[PDB]
């Protein structure tokens, strides 16, 4: 239950942080 | 674009999966992955607020906020989408799974965001609500978007979600909805991609513990074979449709 809010906090921060780069690379090519 | 299924948090397999794409359409890739992969250092991101409006505030400023909480969740550009989307289910599950698309607070794209601005305006009941899909064509593909058609004191505009500014949101300031679609038109156009099918929806419920679906195509449009005159009359045949319940 915590350790899943944790699980779910990580996973959005990576998401985000993977989501700019994709977006920068996006608005390049 | 994968579609994660089983739920948040991503399943191992769907997260591999997804940093598996990412590693071969990013150039870097594998560096993408090494640099964001359990890095301690990332930026947190505030969950943003779902906006709640006074009863003193007028619609068209309630949908540009509606529109901007949308944009706040960002486009997804990583290759996989986080929430499926059954288009025939009923309207409750789909409003469920945009209360929870507001409790994870994703990136999105073009049916994450109709959904959730069914989700975000069934508190307006002089606000009618239609899904617009548009079927495009450029270089040789064939393209898919859709948005939501939104309808106030008889003045057509849209929310919704897209890689272009011009292929969202619209303030509900277009007299009929030929003027809308049209607009749409124009900017695919200047784009460079060719319209061929406009999917225009009926009223969606305001209640979202109704079990009926959406109505997704009750209108199928062949731009090509139809021509403009036809066009704007088989719009305005949709408009007059959807006014007459």
């Amino acid at each position: 239950k915590s350790a899943q809010q944790e699980l779910k906090q990580r996973q959005r921060a990576e998401i985000y942080a993977l989501n700019r780069v994709m977006t920068e690379l996006e608005q390049q090519q | 674009f994968f579609v994660n299924r089983g739920g948040l948090p991503v399943d191992e397999a769907t997260w591999e999966r997804m940093w598996k794409h990412v590693a071969k359409i990013h150039p870097d890739g594998e560096k993408v992955a090494q640099r964001i992969r359990g890095a301690t250092d990332l930026p947190k991101i505030p969950i943003p607020s779902v906006p709640t409006f006074q009863p003193s505030t007028p619609v068209p400023e309630r949908l540009e906020a509606v529109q901007r909480y949308i944009r706040e969740l960002q486009y997804n550009h990583t290759g996989t989408q986080f929430f499926e989307i059954k288009k025939s289910r009923p309207l409750t599950g789909l409003m469920d799974l945009a209360k929870e698309m507001t409790k994870e607070a994703l990136p999105i794209k073009c049916l994450e965001a109709v959904i959730l601005g069914i989700y975000l305006t069934n508190s307006m009941p002089t606000l009618e609500r239609f899904p617009i899909s548009f079927k495009t064509y450029f270089s040789g593909n064939y393209f898919r978007h859709i948005v939501l058609g939104v309808n106030f004191a008889g003045r057509y505009g849209a929310l919704g979600m897209s890689r272009r500014e011009d292929l969202m949101y619209k303030p509900p300031a277009f007299r009929t909805l030929s003027e809308l679609v049209l607009d749409f038109e124009a900017a695919y156009g200047r784009c460079w991609h060719v319209l061929k099918k406009v999917k225009l929806g009926q009223s969606v419920s305001h209640d979202p513990h109704s079990v009926e679906q959406i109505e997704w195509k009750h209108s199928v449009l062949d731009v090509e074979r139809l021509g403009r005159d036809d066009f704007r009359k088989e719009l305005e045949r949709h408009a007059r449709d959807m006014r007459l319940k």
